[PDB]
């Protein structure tokens, strides 16, 4: 199916800079991607779907961009409680494809 | 009739629809020969209503379907069949050959308009009373498009509007204004709106209104409002907060009349909308990033209060089944006081959604207008995808 | 109308040519009732233009389509069906038996001529009015074949070309002018032309062309021209170096205008032309040895000219498909200071060269000239010789 | 036409047939979907000609097709389709239900007559323009039988061949004239015909001549002409040796004007002549025990003369291939001089001969007069039976 790939797993930026995720998936999925943020002992939440479009209430220092099979994530001014797993999701084709998750700890 | 149709009647009050056309093509297709059609859309003569769609040349069980995702190719045409017959083989009629039309009926006979080609050396030829009349190369080499649904006229001159060049930017968008198939004049895009694409529109008292889609950055639609008899137009955009393009953010609480939403980039869907004053009604896709659902919504004012919201709705395909592209037409040769809005909803199955099947095609559900509040049922396109494996 | 079509005008000025029709009869036939044809043709009533074809008396999928190649046989018919829908079993209508046609309409009506029988005992039959009027025997025992495109009227008179006798030798070539389904006169060909077979004529200015196939030793095409007013012809070869038959030697530097261009012999495909002064346009296959692409060059007084090379171009099937029979035809009753005119390419599929399958069938694309220089695009028949297995 | 028709013309010389109509139903059929008919026939409106037969409510394909040897159910109703296409599930009209049926046209509308029902309760109604006017109830209580071709009018008066009674013995013939579906007079069968069935008739001059089948002891066919102004018959055989009904006993040199002629007993098949002095032409089977082949033969004199043997022929179906029914038409509405004479040869296909199928079913081939005197071919139904198992 459309196979979804995040690396790096891990990573880290302090208080205040960007942090950019990577998330790729294996054929063209034509923006077709969310993004969920789930914040460590909770469910997941909504962050971005087709590329950029934030929903409602996420704010804009959370920024998506992408095309092809490349997609990628930006936070700017991490924030302390921005530390979670953030996942990407194919929204394309069923089935909806997961990218594994990457961590952000804050340096 | 046989004199040229004037546009001298307002829209009759809408306070519900009641269902006029459903093809149930795809469900009957799935034995007999149907084709595989796209960009539906309905008009009417002085003497009957047809469903129009862009075909593609083969049938849904034939196994050419496979690959009809496929926006345009040189097997497409322009057909015709009796409203609510399903796309079939054998009652179909060819307009002309090509990937995007617009059709309508002047009073005495009619135009229709197919555009073809590679992208970068396209024609339309506008064919009038099933003839060739006038052809028009590409201006802006990147793929001419046009209406998909039917253009109005008034005293024989029919506004049409065209788009060349990208769907991701700046674009030449240009006006034409055509009478018994020649071109009368021609004006380039002007108004407060940034891009167009797939207009929709409808006329009454003498002004043809389009409600348009902005591909590179609206949520909100674009509205041309033409004069047919001057021959010009001015473009802004719905000013309600009511989101109508389809993907769109969240509806916010004021919205823009003399700029694009910002949110979605780079994509859309086609829609229509009645702007009547506190007669308006708007449609949209329920869904905010597929094309799930469509519902009519009664908003007041809308096209210029940055403020309107919903007073009365109508669910028309539930958000748990398909939608896609939507569009207007109204019987003109229809007697009565007012005219009757009506529009109709491309109901798109297969791929890429429904990807266990190769093909990409549709059925038609369509509206119109009453003054008594109807009762409303919802409109499923109705076909299995397990039954064609 | 209801009265006499008198050729009263001259051409338009050919600058491009846009698409007229296209069938898709072998993509959509995988799964419809399509009947296979072959030797297609377009011919326009005052009312509607009307694909016509000669049909094989059995659908592309059933088992009785192994064996068509063959030419002649008693289950071929001319059949009728409307402007872009595939041949049909069910939207079909017979105009008469036989396996060699050509059909036309005088303004009035129309007169359609299928030829039949054993290749030493064949008839003509005369149909004027969907009824049977004058049957013609066989005169030199040897196949009597005619036109395969249509006959064109100039005040009820309409010349018909009619060949029987070898086609690797001489034959006997006799142009008859009927009026009203009856003989009026008919002579034998008269001019430098060597063989004659298959023409595909058009009409202007009380004259009519006709462009034909040397089958015994021309590259080069016949040209017959026909007055129906004083009812005599002339004729001759195409001057040029651009050798239009195929199979062909390799273009030269000066042509042969009263003799048959050396090269290939005893073979041939029908094919059309457009012959007005600088105005000339000719079609030819892009391959020199088979039926392959398809392109219109600008060929300025390329019937005179021993030295005419092409000035202007169109591709309108690549030389990577298919193409064969091409032939003329104009809508005589569409309104306007000239005539637009039209051809259409038959595009051959099937045994011999995609001997996979058992069938020989076609589909049809025709184009109409413009005065604007419109883009190009080709048009593949596009059905997969894979899927029908 | 807005009149009634009056047969004011004589026959045209027939000096040879040329090919007016071929169905070609069972080879298209085997992939379409054709109806199983049987008895065939073609009759002419003012407007139209149009190929008639008895169907059977099924498609040759489907499983229902099982068991059409049979003659008479109550799943058989009389359809009209267009002349050469074949008898489609989509195509055809159905003119009334029953298994014995006869139609023609007076010149302002059509008369069609179904017979229906049990083999001792029968029923004809009469439907007189798409209306049932009269019925008629059986009255010798064994198979009200009827024409199985056309009736012909002159003046509004219609006369139709009705037998209730034995096949094999005395049965009760009647001549009804009918006018506007309404029963002006009728009458017993006068003359010396021993029995009578399904006539084939025509009219010239006033007169209406039909030729019919002697199912009990005639090799040789009665013959009735009928006055349509007194209304009055008389009845006698053809004087010829050149026997005509199937089976036969071989022909002799002395025929029999008064009687049958003897050698089969208890059979027959439907069949008809141009009776026109030395302008007469006879219709036969080729072969003697079997419906198989169909030839033309000029027998100058034939009705009179005990001594006619043919002087000119024509070969229709080959021996080697399979014929059946024949009957008689003319368009009387046909331009000109004369009347041209025309026939069709209904070709059986399926059960009991070819019983690795299991389904009865034919095809038609007809033909029409010339005076020219033209080639012959051959006319095969088609179909190979071997692929539909
Ligand atoms: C017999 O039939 C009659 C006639 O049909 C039935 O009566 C009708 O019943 C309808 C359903 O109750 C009723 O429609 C509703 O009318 C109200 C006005 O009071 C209108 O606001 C409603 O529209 C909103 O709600 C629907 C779903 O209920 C949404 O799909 C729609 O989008 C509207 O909500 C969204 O947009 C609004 C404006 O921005 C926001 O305020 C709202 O928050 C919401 O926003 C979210 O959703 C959007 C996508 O869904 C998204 O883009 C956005 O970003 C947000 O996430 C609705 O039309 C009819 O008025 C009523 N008619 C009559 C004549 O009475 C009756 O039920 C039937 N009887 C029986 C017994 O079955
Ligand atoms: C947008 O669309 C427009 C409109 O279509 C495009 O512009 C057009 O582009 C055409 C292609 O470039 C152009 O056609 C050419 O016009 C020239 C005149 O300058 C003409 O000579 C060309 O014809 C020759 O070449 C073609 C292939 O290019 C051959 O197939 C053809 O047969 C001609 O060559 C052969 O015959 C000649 C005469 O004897 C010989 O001189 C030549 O050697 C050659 O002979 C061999 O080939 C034969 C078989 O192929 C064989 O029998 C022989 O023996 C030899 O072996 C061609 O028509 C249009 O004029 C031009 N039109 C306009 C209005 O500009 C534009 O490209 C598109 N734009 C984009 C961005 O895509
Ligand atoms: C180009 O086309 C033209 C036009 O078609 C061709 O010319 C035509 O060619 C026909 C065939 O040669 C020719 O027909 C014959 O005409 C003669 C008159 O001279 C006529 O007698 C012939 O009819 C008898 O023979 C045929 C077979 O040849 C039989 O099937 C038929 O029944 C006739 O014979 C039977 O009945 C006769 C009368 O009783 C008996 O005398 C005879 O013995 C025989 O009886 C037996 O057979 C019966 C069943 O078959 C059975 O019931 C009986 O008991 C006995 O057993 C035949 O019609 C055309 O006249 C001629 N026309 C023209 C205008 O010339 C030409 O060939 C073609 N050219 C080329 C190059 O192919
Ligand atoms: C149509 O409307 C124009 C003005 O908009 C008017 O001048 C013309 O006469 C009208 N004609 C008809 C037939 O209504
Ligand atoms: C069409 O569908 C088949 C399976 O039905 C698929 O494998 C193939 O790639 C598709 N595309 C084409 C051009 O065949
Ligand atoms: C047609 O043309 C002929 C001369 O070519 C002329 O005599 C005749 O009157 C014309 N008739 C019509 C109806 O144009
Ligand atoms: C028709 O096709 C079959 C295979 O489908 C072939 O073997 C046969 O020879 C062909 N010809 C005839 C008359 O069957
Ligand atoms: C038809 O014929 C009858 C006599 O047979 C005659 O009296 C009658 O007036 C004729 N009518 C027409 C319209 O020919
Ligand atoms: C019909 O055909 C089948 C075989 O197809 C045969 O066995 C059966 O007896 C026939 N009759 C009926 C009524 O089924
Ligand atoms: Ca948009
Ligand atoms: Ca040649
Ligand atoms: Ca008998």
């Amino acid at each position: 199916d459309i196979v979804m790939t995040q690396s790096p797993k891990f990573m880290s930026t302090s208080v205040g800079d960007r942090v950019t995720i990577t998330c790729k998936a294996s054929q063209d999925v034509s923006t077709a991607v969310v993004w969920y943020q789930q914040k460590p002992g909770q469910s997941p939440k909504l962050l971005i779907y087709w590329a950029s479009t934030r929903h409602i209430g996420v704010p804009d220092r959370f920024a998506g961009s992408g095309s092809g099979t490349d997609y990628t994530l930006t936070i700017s001014s991490v924030q302390a409680e921005d530390l979670a797993l953030y996942y990407c999701q194919q929204h394309y084709s069923p089935p909806w494809t997961f990218g594994g998750g990457t961590k952000l700890e804050i340096k | 009739i046989r004199d040229f149709n004037n546009l001298t009647k307002g829209l009759c009050t809408i306070n519900s629809w009641h269902i006029y056309g459903k093809d149930n093509a795809v469900r009957i297709g799935e034995d007999s020969d149907v084709l595989v059609t796209r960009e539906p859309y309905v008009s009417c003569d002085p003497d009957e209503c047809r469903f129009y769609a862009l075909s593609q040349g083969t049938t849904i069980r034939g196994k050419h379907s496979n690959g009809t995702i496929h926006d345009r190719s040189q097997y497409r045409a322009l057909i015709s069949w009796p409203l609510s017959s399903p796309p079939t083989v054998y009652n179909s009629r060819v307009e002309c050959i090509g990937w995007s039309s617009t059709s309508c009926h002047d009073g005495k006979t009619r135009m229709s308009i197919c555009i073809s080609g590679p992208n970068n050396n396209a024609s339309a030829v506008i064919w009038y009373n099933r003839r060739p009349v006038t052809e028009i190369n590409t201006w802006a080499r990147n793929i001419l498009r046009t209406q998909e649904s039917e253009c109005v006229c008034h005293n024989g001159v029919c506004p049409v509007v065209f788009t060349d060049g990208s769907a991701t930017g700046p674009a030449e968008t240009r006006i034409y204004y055509f009478k018994e198939g020649k071109i009368l004049k021609w004006e380039p895009l002007a108004g407060t709106a940034k891009h167009i694409e797939e207009c929709s529109c409808y006329g009454e008292r003498a002004e043809i209104t389009c409600t348009c889609r902005d591909n590179w950055q609206g949520s909100n639609r674009p509205v041309i409002r033409i004069d047919p008899v001057a021959m010009t137009h001015t473009s802004q955009y719905i000013c309600s907060p009511v989101l109508t393009d389809n993907p769109r953010p969240n509806d916010p609480t004021v919205g823009k009349c003399n700029d694009p939403y910002p949110g979605n980039n780079n994509n859309g869907v086609k829609g229509f909308s009645y702007l009547d004053g506190v007669n308006t009604w708007l449609g949209r896709t329920i869904s905010i990033a597929s094309r799930s659902g469509y519902e009519m919504l009664k908003v007041p004012n809308a096209l210029t209060d940055d403020k309107s919201k919903p007073t009365q709705g109508q669910t028309i395909v539930l958000n748990t089944d398909w939608s896609g592209y939507s569009g207007s037409f109204m019987d003109y040769w229809a007697e009565g006081e007012c005219y009757r809005a009506c529009f109709y909803v491309e109901l798109i199955r297969g791929r890429p959604k429904e990807d266990k099947v190769w093909w990409t095609s549709n059925s038609i559900v369509s509206m119109c207008s009453s003054t008594e509040f109807l009762g409303q049922w919802d409109w499923p396109d109705g076909a299995k995808i397990e039954y064609f494996l």
